[PDB]
RNA sequence: GACUGGAGUGCAGAAGAGGAGAGUGGAAUUCCACGUGUAGCGGUGAAAUGCGUAGAUAUGUGGAGGAACACCAGUGGCGAAGGCGACUCUCUGGUCUGUAACUGACGCUGAGGCGCGAAAGCGUGGGGAGCAAACAGGAUUAGAUACCCUGGUAGUCCACGCCGUAAACGAUGAGUGCUAAGUGUUAGGGGGUUUCCGCCCCUUAGUGCUGCAGCUAACGCAUUAAGCACUCCGCCUGGGGAG
């Protein structure tokens, strides 16, 4: 069951580090749909958000 | 004098094992070639163990009880080398990876028989 | 068009210096064809990795409206050229 | 091409106050779009994917234009000088 | 002359690695300097050529340079095709869904033309880290103008302009309609139920799997037909010579 689709929260923001940190590994890697329970649309959107955060140094690479 | 870091470079050809200080100055090293091997026998877990043991029992020049170990490459001798460093009489504190992975940067050379 | 901006100011800056830099980039945005509706801070928070010997930094926000984007472009080049902004980003809503 | 400008240029050439689906309206809006894209191409000459849609607009315009010519010729000889064709 | 199921505009939404430009990030290969540092490293089926006490290999720090962008990432998205994967902004194209507002057949194809068009390659000027045709050396071999190893120039990258080929392939031309199902998956809409959530069913455009009829020489295609029919274009008429 997807978080965002089950909760109706459609927007994702690259600044909610506390909520995006649930989906990066300890080594800094995004995780797949089957492991995170997400859906396709929101998983694209989480990729975009995570990458913007990483490039703002808000999340790490490693 | 109390703790060191071990760097093992294990490959499908040879195994190097270097003991250094935590801020990166060499104290000792060894390999299968300095151990006395000459061919594919370099690439073996036995050579890995023996070079590890020689390295550690020279590292007991300035002394230590503890190691953090860092493993590089696909060489099969990492298990034997880590067992060597545990069983020589040192408390290996943790194992870690130095897999030099590029995120699709510079390309490899060609495959074989092409 | 609704524009959002974020940026990071370095740690070695006192409060007067820092507010001067903030106000200066705000002036550069609003003196052009744009009007800052809001500009904000999180705080001197920890960077996920080190850009320089620096590892802390001042996270700031600017919510904005604009049509020309020369504000965006001057802000971008001037913030890269200044020794105070190590990071900034601009996004269209 | 913005909505407001689009509304302007449909309502100022609409044949009557309800209409926004006439060939007059379409040909006008297309001439706006193709001129903006001519500028776009003269800047970014090698965006051939954009040049594709350009030529599709031009073709649709010519199609509407021939239909109008066949339908009522006065509308045609009006629009050409009202818009800048030919 | 008239009408709206085709075609298109409007209106409300949704996705997207669709394209061009400019800038930007860190991994990571190499190189430069400096410490620590001692005799090997590399590679193979074995080796050897080669690098190394004028000090490597590695290890840490800092700096330079360019090329491509892990995870996400998936018979998933988009595009006419080629093809398009790091991020942001600007300029742009096209698609789908719903409405029945607007025009009222405005359409389908499309010879001859016009443009685009992987990689290699060509001209001019840069850049050139890696990989690497050619080439050199070492092995191999009966021989080896090769596979194999160590090096390595053109190139690969960029700007501009040519070249216009491809196993350029779904080896399957574009368009329209009709003719059983089951099931994933993507982007939407509608309705029943329920506290949203969640489940269910119906429907639109895609994308895939398996299958009925029917077709096929068979393999197999099967609402993404290679079925049933109509329009249009291109092409074939034994192999080779001969593209
Ligand atoms: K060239
Ligand atoms: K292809
Ligand atoms: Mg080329």
């Amino acid at each position: 069951v997807c978080y965002f689709t089950s909760n109706g929260i459609t927007h994702i923001d690259y600044k909610d580090v506390e909520l995006l940190k649930k989906f990066v590994s300890e080594r800094g890697k995004i995780l797949p749909r089957r492991v995170t329970g997400t859906s396709a649309k929101y998983q694209r959107k989480l990729t975009v958000a995570i990458k913007r955060s990483r490039q703002m140094a808000l999340l790490p690479f490693v | 004098i109390e703790s060191g870091i071990a760097h093992i470079r294990s490959t499908f050809n040879n195994t190097i094992v270097m003991i250094t200080d935590t801020h990166g100055n060499a104290l000792a090293w060894s390999s299968a070639g300095s151990l006395g091997f000459k061919g594919s026998r370099k690439s073996t877990p036995f050579a890995a163990q023996m070079a590890a043991e020689s390295a550690a029992k020279s590292a007991q020049e300035h002394g230590l009880k503890t190691l953090e170990v860092t493993v590089k490459g696909p060489g099969s001798g990492r298990e034997a080398a880590i067992r060597a460093l545990q069983a020589a009489g040192l408390e290996v504190t943790a194992i870690k990876d130095v897999t030099p992975v590029p995120h699709n940067g510079c390309r490899p050379p060609k495959r074989r028989r092409v | 068009r609704k524009y959002e901006i974020m940026y990071i100011i370095r740690p070695n800056i006192e409060e007067d210096e820092k507010k001067a830099v903030v106000e200066r980039f705000d002036g550069i945005l609003t003196e052009n064809g744009a009007e800052i509706i809001e500009s904000k801070e999180w705080g001197k928070r920890r960077l996920a990795y080190e850009i320089n010997d620096y590892r802390d930094g001042f996270y700031h926000i600017v919510k904005l409206n604009a049509d020309k984007a020369d504000s965006i472009n001057e802000f971008d080049r001037l913030a890269k050229i200044s020794d105070d902004i190590i990071r900034h980003m601009v996004i269209k809503e | 091409l913005t909505q407001e400008r689009k509304n302007e240029i449909i309502a100022e050439y609409r044949v009557h106050d309800t209409d926004t689906g006439s060939p007059e309206v379409q040909i006008a809006v297309l001439t706006a779009e193709i001129n903006s894209l001519n500028e776009h191409v003269r800047v970014h000459k090698k965006d051939h994917h954009s040049y594709r849609g350009l030529m599709k607009m031009v073709g649709h315009r010519r199609n509407l234009l021939t239909y109008l010519r066949k339908k009522d010729v006065q509308r045609y000889r009006e629009l050409i000088k009202r818009l800048g064709l030919r």
